[PDB]
DNA sequence: TATATATATATGTGTATATATACACACATACATATACA
DNA sequence: TATATGTATGTGTGTATATATACACATATATATATATA
């Protein structure tokens, strides 16, 4: 049954940082936003290349969506 | 490469039977239209001359139909 | 099955009009039938007009009436031999048939055909196609193709009118869905709500490569970027708009919106048929849409070319004055009309009968890296990167393709396989028109135009050059100046007449003793005997949309309400001085108006030069403040 | 076979199964066997948990507690609307019984002779006209009675200088006189029903009971469409 | 917002237009889909609905007993008053 | 290397719909885990 | 071999949080697919 339905398991919104999982992986942040308009804001902000020379960028920062409201595990374990 | 049913569909009670030819399919455009048709085909005794689900069905056209005159 | 009879339909009302008192409404099945019925009426302030978009707008006491007669309103389709060519015209894979049928309007229905349909209840398929589907395709052309005067569609013209009216009192910003509810309420928008909010979002965007170079609104929030083509804006729940008030004040003058033909919907007016801007705004922006039959595509012109052409037409001591009039008589081109290069850093070349736009790379053999620094006009970034990634012939020379671009400036970085700069030149040959790298990296495009507009009184129009659009635009603005000056002349004479009787009533109120009299009848009688002119106070204070024959035809047909609603605040001597000096200013303005109605080469030729200069300084201020108008 | 608003459900039984239903789905004296078979009762079980004014949960035990908590708020609201009406009526009597004598005396007061409105306000105050706050006498929106009798007699002469010349006729004088008479009668009625038993405004709330009840009847008769 | 909106004349509005009005003038700070659902369920009237004395008169398809009032129209179709 | 298909993308203004999560509690359906045995 | 007995799921209501999808219309461009040439 798993193999019949493994094709539907193998689409999240995720922008990988350039240094995620490498030698400087612990230098990296994951800016988990709440929706897609929030990711539009954060991608606008992390690309000020020379208007923000002391800011962050995608070399050490990722993005992911929290999908609205998180499920709790305290009532489901 | 070789290796469900109908959606938003309400059949009539007499589909494909001995009086199959005298039944209608009222194909509507969305689901608010089907809400209107469900409101109207269930006038029970307030409309003895109107239709009901004994000889009428419902199905949605999904918005705008694809044309087949240029995909063939 | 269409021969033997299998395909059927109901037939419901689109409009019901309810009279007060009568328990049977008047039903209409088409919109232009309602408009023809309604404009013949004389007063519609005791009727109610309901529009039914979709079947779910019918409440209970009329669905019961629709289903007491269900079998009475089902119609069956027949077809004849004259129908197969019509299905191939309307729904076949070639558009030339559809263009040459779709120019002419709808052909109305005869009495024999109408009586046959409404009696035996069968419909010919060809007679359905030559009314209903053709009326749809003409309406879709009207909705999806711009007018050539103001340069905007019908939805965007509703948005502009409702936005001028919404931000009138104070220019506080609102959410996109709240403004959308306003403009769907007050402009009689009969469609869904999602596409209206999408048009309000895209009618306010401003970035390098956006559609509108001079947007109507200032957008407050996150409105998308170059890198996804504006497809990544916020939801309408989040972002806001307000009115770019000084550009709308100077480009669309407020005293010219009283003089335009309006679109009447459901009995009362909605928006103009067209705006006429001070500059030809139809050729000043971008655009690419399909429609029924035709295609719309424009590329914007320079601002200085258009300012040179309009100032050469109007201003009398420019050296290119009579020669430009000769070129308008003979349809030849003198002053150049180039594409716009603003907010674009690449370069533009003309090779024959087209323009080409080129990118910009930066070759390096020290680290075998080409640094792309710009894309051609209106090219999104991620679509370009995925297109350069899918092509397998180009992927054999690159290791990795990385983006480092800011939110408004392109910087793409490729990486080549080692010792592969040499093998590109034999593979991708260099013509004179493009380089081997620009052949390799997809770095030019052609500016290919489809100048297909709609005209006043509906219907398509199709130009061959931008000069034709400018030469078709200029006389409308000319006659609109002549109309506003003649209207102002009439109103100023009538206001002088009004206030130089208020002055003598203030001077003679003590001798007249108005308190002695009984009511308005005796007061109007004793004011008619002492030489006071009867006037129409409402038409003089607010001449809303009154034409000049209406304005001098019902002006002298009023009463003494202008003199009888005077407050006792204004019977004082400083008020007398104030009214006498404003009468002096009005008659000096009247002399200025009747002097402006004579000048060369046409009446109102200096006011239009002043408005050119005002629109130019507002555009310059907007371009400096990143269209925020700080 | 249901209607739009009426239930009609039809089951079919396989033969010789009613007696198995009767012996298998047992009958108590609270529910039938057929109702036990066809799911045909439920309990009306309540959870009366509301929020209170000035924030916070409150939890009641029965509906009588909710009614007895509801009544004093409406009682006090009638008392304060009658106090507000009494104050506004006295202030409007004071306002119009200056305007009427100004219409009687402005023929020879001759305000058209004076220069500006400061000289006019001076000569109006030199003949005993009361300074009034006209924009709050004629429209008390959200003013409490302290700031009603606190800042309304401290205005200007805008009530008397902003009169139209239409107002100076004899029929307008007559209408203002009868309107003063009607406000005097209404002030007498307000002071008469401030003192009634058990609490102030006890007949008015009976009248509003009657009006709400017949509006509910007329809405139930028209399928809540109010034809 | 309904007392404020329909003051001049009691002319019908849609659901999304009245929702835009009550989100502008009553300073509502949330989404639009939940407000429009609240307006729809505040207008409904059938045997077994939540409200026995509704604030509004609903004009259009506002759902029935059978699907529990979950079979109304979209807010671009139906009207309130 | 050639002449020839048939499917494929993107633009604006339109037509229709879909779906995940929180929060409380009375109620309904599914075992299953024993405990006498049998 | 029936019995309880303690486990585990499962929709459902209002007011919140965050998204998803089909269709029409014109025309210029595209990337791989295809004959037959041989």
């Amino acid at each position: 049954l798993q193999s019949i339905s493994k094709k539907d398991n193998h689409v999240d919104k995720y922008t990988r940082a350039r240094n995620a999982g490498g030698k400087r992986a612990q230098d990296c942040m994951l800016l988990a936003a709440e929706g897609d308009s929030a990711l539009s804001l954060l991608r606008t902000g992390l690309t000020l290349g020379k208007s923000n020379p002391s800011g962050p960028s995608f070399d050490f920062c990722g993005m992911i969506s929290l999908g609205g409201v998180i499920m709790n595990a305290c009532k489901k374990v | 490469l070789q290796s469900v049913d109908v959606d938003k569909y309400t059949r009539a009670r007499n589909a494909g039977g001995k009086r199959a030819q005298d039944c209608m399919l009222l194909a509507a455009e969305g689901d608010s239209a089907l809400s209107l048709l469900r409101t109207g085909l269930t006038l029970g005794k307030s409309n003895p001359s109107g239709p009901s689900f004994d000889f009428c069905g419902m199905i949605s056209l999904g918005g705008v139909i694809m044309n087949a005159c240029k995909k063939v | 099955l269409i021969i033997h009879g299998f395909v059927k339909r109901l037939l419901t009302p689109l409009i019901r009009v309810y009279e007060k008192g009568k328990t049977m409404p008047v039903e209409f099945y088409y919109e232009q039938e309602f408009d023809a019925w309604a404009k013949k009426q004389t007063s519609l302030a005791n009727h109610t007009v309901k529009y039914y978009k979709g079947l779910a707008a019918h409440d209970t006491h009329e669905v019961k009436s629709m289903f007491k007669h269900f079998d009475n309103m089902v119609y069956t389709f027949t077809l004849d031999d004259s129908a197969k060519e019509l299905f191939h015209i309307y729904f076949g894979g070639e558009s030339e048939l559809r263009k040459r049928e779709l120019c002419t309007g709808v052909v109305p229905l005869t009495e024999t055909q109408t009586q046959s349909i409404h009696s035996v209840r069968r419909i010919p398929c060809s007679l359905h196609l030559q009314v209903d589907t053709k009326a749809y395709k003409l309406d879709a052309i009207e909705r999806q193709i711009p007018n050539f005067l103001d340069g905007m569609t019908r939805a965007r013209r509703k948005i502009l009118a409702g936005g001028v009216k919404c931000f009138a009192s104070n220019n506080r910003e609102r959410k996109v869905f709240q403004f959308g509810g306003y403009v769907a309420d007050h402009m009689f928008y009969h469609h869904g709500d999602m596409s209206l909010n999408t048009s309000i979002i895209k009618a306010a965007q401003y970035y390098p490569g956006s559609s509108h170079l001079y947007p109507v609104f200032i957008g407050i929030g996150s409105f998308g970027s170059r890198h996804l083509g504006g497809k990544d804006a916020g939801s309408p729940r989040y972002i806001s708009v307000q009115l770019a008030s000084e550009f709308i004040k100077t480009m669309f003058p407020a005293e010219d919106s009283w003089l335009l033909p309006y679109v009447f919907e459901d009995g009362q007016r909605a928006e103009p048929e067209y705006y006429v801007p001070v500059l030809p705004l139809a050729i000043m922006e971008y655009g690419a849409n399909p429609s029924e039959g035709w295609k719309y595509t424009t590329w914007a012109r320079q601002l200085e070319d258009i300012l040179a052409l309009v100032r050469a037409y109007v201003d009398k001591d420019n050296p290119k004055h009579e020669l430009l009039h000769y070129a308008i008589k003979h349809k030849i081109t003198i002053l150049p009309l180039r594409p716009s290069n603003y907010n674009f850093k690449g370069h533009l070349k003309r090779f024959g009968q087209y323009y080409y736009s080129y990118g910009t790379y930066v070759i390096s053999e020290q680290r075998n890296i080409i640094t792309i620094t710009e894309l051609p006009l209106r090219v999104p970034t991620v679509a370009y990167i995925e297109s350069i990634k899918k092509s397998s012939n180009r992927m054999t020379f690159i290791e990795e393709i990385i983006d480092y671009s800011s939110s408004e400036t392109i910087e793409i970085l490729v990486k080549l396989k080692p010792n592969s700069l040499n093998r590109i030149v034999e593979e991708f040959k260099e013509t004179e028109e493009q380089d081997s790298i620009e052949n390799f990296l997809r770095l030019r495009n052609c500016l290919h135009s489809h100048l297909n507009f709609v005209k006043p009184k509906g219907g398509i129009i199709e130009f061959n050059t931008y000069y034709e659009i400018l030469y078709a635009w200029l006389p409308y603005r000319r006659e609109l100046y002549q109309k506003r000056l003649m209207r102002e002349h009439a109103v100023l004479k009538l206001r002088i007449i009004m206030e130089t009787a208020i002055v003598r009533y203030i001077n003679e109120s003590a001798e007249l003793n108005l308190s002695h009299y009984e009511d308005e009848k005796e007061a109007s009688r004793i004011l008619s005997e002492h030489g006071f002119p009867p006037l129409n106070h409402t038409l003089i204070i607010s001449p809303e949309f009154a034409s000049i024959e209406e304005l001098n035809q019902k002006a002298l047909q009023g009463c003494y309400t202008y003199i009888l609603s005077l407050q006792a605040r204004e019977l004082l001597i400083a008020a007398k001085t104030r009214r006498v000096e404003k009468i002096k200013k009005m008659q000096a303005r009247l002399d200025k108006v009747e002097q402006l109605l004579q000048e060369s080469p046409f009446p109102g030729a200096s006011v239009w030069l002043e408005e050119i200069d005002a629109v130019e300084k507002a555009i310059i201020k907007g371009r400096n403040t990143q269209w925020k108008f700080h």
